């Protein structure tokens, strides 16, 4: 998945 | 300055638990949007990512090692726990914690996120051996043979690391080459010392062993066999 | 998982060189990408954040650039205290990976090594294993590969090795490669060999034993 600071 | 360190067993056996600890100092596990990861180094691989965790309690695991890991934070004590659960030899690694800052903010607000791209301080990382051995001495074996000739000892089936290796009570050293141990499938490590010289010295050998752990020295003269 | 490739693997180079390492990911990850450098025995130090922003106390020969697929790192004026592996981080998808890591290490001419095969020592035959060792004395660069041949069969998953850190003096590397067999299988066969192949030879070579011989 998205990494936590990533859109 | 920010600064962490890694603590916990140097040696584990297989199907065992690890429980490795980070304790850190310049900044808190409540500083918003902070991470703090575990990295691990298997001896002479790549660095392989492991778990992260941040302030506000999100967790994130290596999916190849979910089922194995926990990872957990004491804010109060500024620590990051890792669980491994059912370790095999394969875990043995250099394992390493890390900070990752959180976005800028001013006044409280968040500003900038590029800084959140990189684990930007580690600590020294703590090697960590699993194996089912018990302490255990060396047996040493000779190893005999432009124009150099080249001779040597095999320290054989030791456990655990280090052992120490000289060549004519420290007087040779030109041309000495001793190899970093191999840890054997059988949980045992194993290590060549060789040295090479002129084809003609063939002047007198001896490669001086001494394990600590096992309290085994041993002088091992090496020579060109056929009696 | 997404994948981060490193070129070159390894790559040799003198004091005051530029050299530039790349890193590419299999999909996009932004500039979430970090550069390290490791020294033997040390923690990785980071050198480059977010693609391309030079960390606080990092020197400025340090660089980086690219976003997306493609970045490189590099170094202007190559020092000694650069002689390390580097590596590339991801940090945009889970789980946050590392490339393989790229090797920098001094560059010196060409040499090819010194090969030699020990048989095993009588005295482990009586302790019913046998061990087999070939050494591949100073050579460089560094990749080499030995092949184990026992009457004419290829050996497989039945040895091991370990190479020597590039000597401060020579710029070689060593390599020490076990065979193991027990006393049994070892007293089966004749020919034990030690195939190498390696940059600075014409072709391979092969040093060769025939047990018992006497």
């Amino acid at each position: 998945e998205n990494d936590k600071w990533a859109s | 300055r920010i600064t962490l360190k890694e603590s916990g067993p140097p040696l584990v056996k297989p199907t065992q638990t690890l429980t490795l600890t980070c304790s850190f100092s310049g900044f808190s596990l409540s500083d918003f949007g902070v991470g703090v990861g575990w990295i691990r180094q298997p001896p002479g691989k790549a660095l392989e990512w492991l778990a992260i965790i941040y302030s506000d309690d999100d967790k994130r695991y290596s999916p190849s090692l979910n089922t194995r890991l926990t990872i957990t934070k004491d804010t109060s004590k500024n620590q990051v726990v890792l669980v491994m659960t059912r370790v095999s030899p394969v875990d043995t690694a250099t394992y390493f914690c890390a900070h990752r800052r959180g976005p800028t903010t001013l006044f409280g607000v968040p500003i900038a996120r590029g800084p959140v791209n990189a684990m930007d301080v580690w600590g020294q990382g703590i090697t960590v051996t699993i194996s089912s051995t018990s302490t255990k001495g060396p047996s040493v074996f000779p190893l005999a043979p432009g124009a150099a000739a080249a001779l040597g000892c095999l320290v054989k089936d030791y456990f655990p690391e280090p052992v120490t290796v000289s060549w004519n009570s420290g007087a040779l050293t030109s041309g000495v080459h001793t190899f970093p141990a191999v840890l054997q499938s059988s949980g045992l490590y194993s290590l060549s010392s060789v040295v090479t010289v002129p084809s003609s010295s063939l002047q007198t050998y001896t490669c001086n062993v001494n394990h600590k752990p096992s309290n085994t020295k041993v002088d091992k003269r090496v020579e060109p066999k056929s009696c | 998982a997404l994948q981060l490739t490193q070129s070159p693997s390894s790559l040799s180079a003198s004091v005051g060189d530029r050299i530039t390492i790349t890193c590419r990911a299999s999909q996009g990850v932004t500039s979430a990408l970090a550069w390290y450098r490791q020294k033997p025995g040390s923690p990785p130090q980071l050198l480059i954040y977010d693609a391309s922003s030079l960390e606080s106390g990092v020197p400025s020969r340090f660089s980086g650039s690219g976003s997306g697929t493609e970045f490189t790192l590099t170094i202007s004026t190559l020092r000694p205290e650069d002689f390390a592996t580097y590596y590339c981080q991801q940090l945009h998808f889970y789980p946050h990976t590392f490339g393989g890591g790229t090797r920098v290490d001094v560059r010196r001419t060409v040499a090819a090594p010194s090969v030699f095969i020990f048989p095993p020592s009588d005295e482990q035959l009586k302790s019913g294993t046998a061990s087999v060792v070939c050494l591949l004395n100073n050579f460089y660069p560094r990749e080499a590969k030995v092949q184990w041949k026992v009457d004419n069969a290829l050996q497989s998953g039945n040895s091991q090795e370990s190479v020597t850190e590039q000597d401060s003096k020579d710029s070689t590397y060593s390599l020490s490669s076990t065979l193991t067999l027990s006393k049994a299988d070892y007293e089966k066969h004749k020919v034990y060999e030690c195939e190498v192949t390696h940059q600075g030879l014409s072709s391979p070579v092969t040093k060769s034993f025939n047990r018992g011989e006497c």
